[PDB]
RNA sequence: AUGUGGACCCGCCCCUUGGGGUGUGUCCAAAGGGCUUUGCCCGCUUCCGGAUGGGCCCGCGUCCCAUCAGCUAGUUGGUGGGGUAAUGGCCCACCAAGGCGACGACGGGUAGCCGGUCUGAGAGGAUGGCCGGCCACAGGGGCACUGAGACACGGGCCCCACUCCUACGGGAGGCAGCAGUUAGGAAUCUUCCGCAAUGGGCGCAAGCCUGACGGAGCGACGCCGCUUGGAGGAAGAAGCCCUUCGGGGUGUAAACUCCUGAACCCGGGACGAAACCCCCGACGAGGGGACUGACGGUACCGGGGUAAUAGCGCCGGCCAACUCCGUGCCAGCAGCCGCGGUAAUACGGAGGGCGCGAGCGUUACCCGGAUUCACUGGGCGUAAAGGGCGUGUAGGCGGCCUGGGGCGUCCCAUGUGA
């Protein structure tokens, strides 16, 4: 009485709870650069903005993030850390950061 | 006070032939003899000397008139049967080369002011103009 | 993508097919890109086919897509020997 | 071409915002009366420079904000709140209409 | 479909000759040398002077009935012929005159327009060698109109030709009456054929 | 007028008011008779009219003729609404169609039988 | 891991609204499966272009009621964020108090809009049904997921209503898809055939699905073509009508005599089909070969072959067509004017005539006539119509000459108007 199509939403799902998980992760570890770009850590947090950039750039390969998505958000992110630091904190390591 | 001048000049001209007279003036302007230079140089009347009324300048134009008649109502075909005003100032009327009149097949004539001086319903045509439709006369 | 397909005109048991450019996902009979000649698959008319090659290769060159019965006349109307 | 039009300022009331009030002449398209028209745009104005009265122009552009898609030209005339006064008196005279 | 029924009481309602028949139609009479007045009750009685309207209507009928034609196909024609430029009414008659059952008329082949039908209509009619059995069907310059072979015969054929010998075709006809073909050489002005009903009434008729 | 006043005022456009609102823009209505009597005419003419009075479909109930000579509508008879007024009989602008539900057309009728509901009868035998 | 390249932060360069480029830092990729395999093919991966399809925004145009005259708190602008493919007050904080409306806001009512369509001399008026473009909806609402794209008819969750199965111990469903049923109604169809053709999806390709589509089915619903026959045939039968009883009419009409002979009978029988595919040439080009028809043995062709459905409206005037009888303001007709009272061309029947013909009438609705909303193209002393009289706001209108500008206006050119 129906259709052997009503996989794709049994599919759907899989993709579903699997850049969802992909995502509550890049929020959660996109709080830890602001954290501690906002308390001084420049070393520890320029580590965690790289990271970011990866999960950010990394998820590109599917259908969760895409087109100027990513981009945005560094370009929001990778702004929003240097402001921080700029505040006392003074630079530690580029590693993600073309000074 | 005047709201239409063109107009009047026009209604001048209607009001004396009516009652068959020589000549009836008119306030002066540049823009009212180039008008008057059409009805001349088609026959409408006979012409204007711009006369003087008082320090006031007029122009005294000349009506033409059909031979005497005989029996009733001996008085004479009108050269000028009927004129009236078309583009007023209450209501502008424009038309372009494609959209100009057609007085009696011909047997009329049409004044229109243009950018390139005041012509008539063929010259505009000849020319490829077009602009102000200002009266009808035949 | 965009095809190259026949699209029924004309009447009931009696086809006069046009042939033109459009999207796939448009109805056979819709809006197409750019017609570019037509086809009586009854033969009745010397004019039962007509190609405008010169706007015809055009569309290949920008990436079409014809028919499998659209190729045949295609191909057996003179646009595909690719000559030397 | 991007749209482009001349107006004059009546308000400045909105920090970074000014509203200008535009006029077109046409034909009425039955009677052919050569008529007026208008309608008020909200100008964006970031360096908030021009003031009430300025006779200036504006460009077709990109959502600056809801209600607000059109950022200033340039200057025509400044210093006419002449044309201000009769835009002021017709909402002035409003308050004379109400069916009260 | 087409009228069926009494026809001699036309050629008398509308007062003229208009030889639907064959030879009665066209003998001392279509019985009118012996009664030349309308048919109905209402005889042998003055007419009441006619009014614009039942001229038109009169004058109408007579070419209509003429042709023997529906009240459909006929006003078709004016229409179509109206539509067109020049005169109209002249062209008029020009879309009358090209039809099937007409040009078999003229060319003999049969003496009424209603005998000329049943040959169309049956199939005993060609026109560039085909078989056209449509009474309907419109004739233009240089189409050749004989008999078909299955008909080429029939001791009625030859008789309706034979006849046709001592006789004259339109300025825009040309019978070969012994071979059994003829040609519509071209479109009959008002001129090339004179008759009892003046166009330019049937067209105010129209113009209700 | 000015051409002024036009451009404010513009030229009204006229409306009409439809003659039959009971059948509620179609070209007929099923209904059901309520009472059926006689009516005197009005105006130079005189008689005893047959009329109905018709509760239709749409919660309507209005006056309806009965044309020809003689009907067979009682009160709970079915029937359908024509549209065109008599004239005599104020206040009845709808006739009814003949031979349909409960309305038999008029018995021995001869001449317009399109009306009447009167089918054709036999000739001879 | 690799990075041709791409992404973002800053400086710099050009351009200049986040466009291109530069430098530096950091981040980012992959997929194999089948073989006339050892070389091709079917795919994978990132990028810059092409093409196509979109999203968003803007100018102008888009009905009725002012007996709806004032409307607004995310309301208007701002700042900064969140959000998306991205602008935006879209969303959220805070700042300021703005934003809209007689050029008709807000409100109620009606409506899917256009190409077109109908009418009209025209301008206009009316209309948006089939076909085509756009929009919106998929039992009523809300929502998000997946994805390039949906907030998704035949996908999912939730609420509601309705309905169905049940061993009731519990679950199911969404025809505004094709047909069909039911109710409503004046009323609108087959529960058909076929994927042969065309189009679509999947696939290397055979091949597969396709109520899209191609057809067939039902309905004079429409337009169109066609038939119930043709010639001859009387001073003109019978019958039925009138009649001044002399006669007139139906009427060549019939009969009757010849002629053809639609339908039906027999045989034949399609165009619609060619490719994909296969062989040769390398699967390129080319050439050659082969396959497949639902409609259906149907259209059409031959020959045989029978005179074979005619109905409807009207005949007072407008308006074409007249007499008898019946009836007696009764029964009845009627678009309007009006017909019927014992002589009715107006009721009812008959005879006859006029008008159409597989139609003829009726009702309803739109335009026309109506120039009767009048732009084209009208009026206001007495026919409907000058405000009871001033003052004045906005608004409309404005005198003679000359110059700048050239908005209106006008010409040319070009794009668009599928
Ligand atoms: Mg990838
Ligand atoms: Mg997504
Ligand atoms: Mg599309
Ligand atoms: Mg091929
Ligand atoms: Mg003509
Ligand atoms: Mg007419
Ligand atoms: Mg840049
Ligand atoms: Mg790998
Ligand atoms: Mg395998
Ligand atoms: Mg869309
Ligand atoms: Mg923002
Ligand atoms: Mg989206
Ligand atoms: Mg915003
Ligand atoms: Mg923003
Ligand atoms: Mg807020
Ligand atoms: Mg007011
Ligand atoms: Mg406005
Ligand atoms: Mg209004
Ligand atoms: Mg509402
Ligand atoms: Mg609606
Ligand atoms: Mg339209
Ligand atoms: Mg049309
Ligand atoms: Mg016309
Ligand atoms: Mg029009
Ligand atoms: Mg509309
Ligand atoms: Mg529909
Ligand atoms: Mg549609
Ligand atoms: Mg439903
Ligand atoms: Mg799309
Ligand atoms: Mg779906
Ligand atoms: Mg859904
Ligand atoms: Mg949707
Ligand atoms: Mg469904
Ligand atoms: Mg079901
Ligand atoms: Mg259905
Ligand atoms: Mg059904
Ligand atoms: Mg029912
Ligand atoms: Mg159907
Ligand atoms: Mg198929
Ligand atoms: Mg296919
Ligand atoms: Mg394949
Ligand atoms: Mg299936
Ligand atoms: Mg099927
Ligand atoms: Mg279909
Ligand atoms: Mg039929
Ligand atoms: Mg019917
Ligand atoms: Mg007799
Ligand atoms: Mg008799
Ligand atoms: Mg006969
Ligand atoms: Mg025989
Ligand atoms: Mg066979
Ligand atoms: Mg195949
Ligand atoms: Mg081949
Ligand atoms: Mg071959
Ligand atoms: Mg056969
Ligand atoms: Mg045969
Ligand atoms: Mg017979
Ligand atoms: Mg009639
Ligand atoms: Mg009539
Ligand atoms: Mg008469
Ligand atoms: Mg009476
Ligand atoms: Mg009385
Ligand atoms: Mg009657
Ligand atoms: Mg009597
Ligand atoms: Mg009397
Ligand atoms: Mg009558
Ligand atoms: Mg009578
Ligand atoms: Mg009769
Ligand atoms: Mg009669
Ligand atoms: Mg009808
Ligand atoms: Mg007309
Ligand atoms: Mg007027
Ligand atoms: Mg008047
Ligand atoms: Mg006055
Ligand atoms: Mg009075
Ligand atoms: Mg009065
Ligand atoms: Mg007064
Ligand atoms: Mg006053
Ligand atoms: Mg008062
Ligand atoms: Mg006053
Ligand atoms: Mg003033
Ligand atoms: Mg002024
Ligand atoms: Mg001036
Ligand atoms: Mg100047
Ligand atoms: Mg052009
Ligand atoms: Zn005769």
């Amino acid at each position: 009485r129906n259709l052997s199509a009503l996989k794709r939403h049994r599919q759907s799902l899989k993709r579903r709870l699997r850049n969802k998980a992909k995502k509550s992760a890049i929020k959660t570890l996109s709080k830890k650069a602001i954290q501690l770009a906002q308390e001084g850590k420049a070393e520890e947090a320029l580590k965690i903005m790289r990271k970011a950039e990866s999960l950010i750039d990394k998820a590109a390969k599917g259908s969760t993030l895409h087109k100027n998505a990513a981009a945005r958000r560094k370009s929001r992110l990778m702004r929003k850390v240097r402001q921080l630091l700029e505040a006392a904190g003074a630079p530690l390591i580029g590693g993600g950061l073309s000074a | 006070m005047l709201t239409d001048p063109i107009a009047d000049m026009l209604t001048r001209i209607r009001n004396a032939t009516r009652v068959y007279k020589e000549s009836t003036d008119v306030p002066a302007s540049r823009f009212k003899e180039e008008i008057l230079r059409i009805l001349a140089r088609e026959g409408f009347i006979k012409g204007y000397e711009r006369v003087d009324v008082d320090g006031k300048p007029y122009l005294r134009v000349y009506l033409k008139y059909g031979p005497r008649r005989q029996g009733p109502d001996p008085r004479p075909e009108q050269v000028i049967h009927h004129i009236r005003r078309i583009s007023k100032p209450g209501r502008r009327v424009y038309v372009g080369v494609k959209e100009i009149p057609r007085v009696r097949r011909g047997l009329g004539i049409a004044i229109l002011s243009t950018s390139k001086g005041v012509l008539t319903d063929r010259e505009a045509r000849k020319l490829g103009v077009g602009g102000e439709l200002i009266c009808e006369v035949w | 993508m965009v095809k190259i397909r026949l699209a029924r005109f004309g009447s009931k048991h009696n086809p006069h097919y046009r042939i033109v450019v459009t999207d796939a996902r448009r109805k056979r009979d819709g809006k197409y890109i750019e017609k570019i000649g037509y086809y009586d698959p009854r033969k009745t008319t010397p004019d039962w086919l007509k190609v405008d090659v010169e706007r015809a290769r055009y569309w290949l060159s920008v990436g079409a897509q014809p028919t499998d019965t659209a190729r045949r006349l295609l191909r057996q109307a003179g646009v595909f020997r690719q000559e030397a | 071409p991007k749209k482009v039009l001349t107006g004059v300022v009546v308000s400045d009331k909105m920090q970074k915002t000014v509203t200008v009030l535009v006029e077109r002449q046409f034909p009425h398209p039955l009677y052919g009366k050569v008529i007026k028209r208008s309608k008020k745009y909200l100008a964006h104005d970031p360096e908030e420079k021009y003031k009430l009265g300025d006779v200036v122009e504006i460009i077709e552009s990109r959502p600056i904000s809801k209600r607000k898609r059109f950022r200033v030209l340039r200057l025509v005339e400044s210093g006419r709140m002449d044309l201000v006064e009769k835009y002021l008196i017709r909402r002035q005279n409003y308050e004379s209409l109400s069916k009260r | 479909g087409r009228y069926i029924g009494p026809v001699c009481r036309l050629c008398r309602r509308e007062g003229v000759k208009l030889y639907l028949k064959g030879e009665r139609c066209y003998s001392p009479k279509c019985a009118m040398e012996r009664r030349p007045y309308p048919p109905g009750q209402h005889g042998q009685k003055r007419a009441r002077r006619p009014s614009d309207y039942a001229v038109r209507l009169r004058e109408k009928q007579k070419l209509r009935r003429i042709y023997g034609i529906s009240e459909r196909q006929f006003r078709n024609l004016f229409e179509e012929a109206s539509k067109k430029k020049g005169v109209t009414g002249s062209v008029f008659l020009g879309l009358l005159e090209s039809r099937l059952d007409n040009v078999v008329y003229r060319l003999g082949f049969a003496v009424s327009r209603r005998q000329a039908r049943q040959l169309v209509r049956h199939g005993h009619i060609t026109v560039n060698g085909r078989r056209v059995d449509l009474p309907s069907y419109r004739v233009r310059p240089g189409d050749e109109i004989a008999v078909a072979e299955k008909s080429r015969n029939l001791e009625l054929i030859r008789q309706n030709l034979e006849a046709m010998k001592g006789r004259k075709v339109g300025p825009w006809l040309s019978l070969d009456v012994e071979g059994m073909k003829g040609k519509f050489l071209r479109l009959p002005d008002r001129e090339d054929l004179a008759l009892p009903v003046n166009e330019q009434l049937v067209i105010e008729f129209y113009s209700r | 007028p000015t051409i002024n006043q036009l451009v404010r005022k513009g030229r009204e456009k006229v409306r009409k008011k439809s003659k039959v609102p009971a059948l509620k823009g179609a070209p007929f209505r099923r209904g059901v008779c309520t009472v059926v009597r006689t009516v005197t005419p009005k105006k130079p003419n005189s008689a005893l009219r047959k009329v109905a009075k018709v509760r239709l479909t749409s919660g309507y109930e209005v006056t309806a003729y009965i044309p020809g000579e003689g009907h067979n509508l009682q009160e709970h008879s079915v029937v359908l609404i024509r549209g065109g007024r008599v004239k005599d009989l104020p206040g009845v602008r709808y006739h009814i169609v003949r031979g349909v539900y409960d309305a038999a057309g008029v018995k021995d009728r001869k001449k317009s039988r399109s009306k009447y509901g009167t089918k054709k009868p036999k000739e001879a035998a």
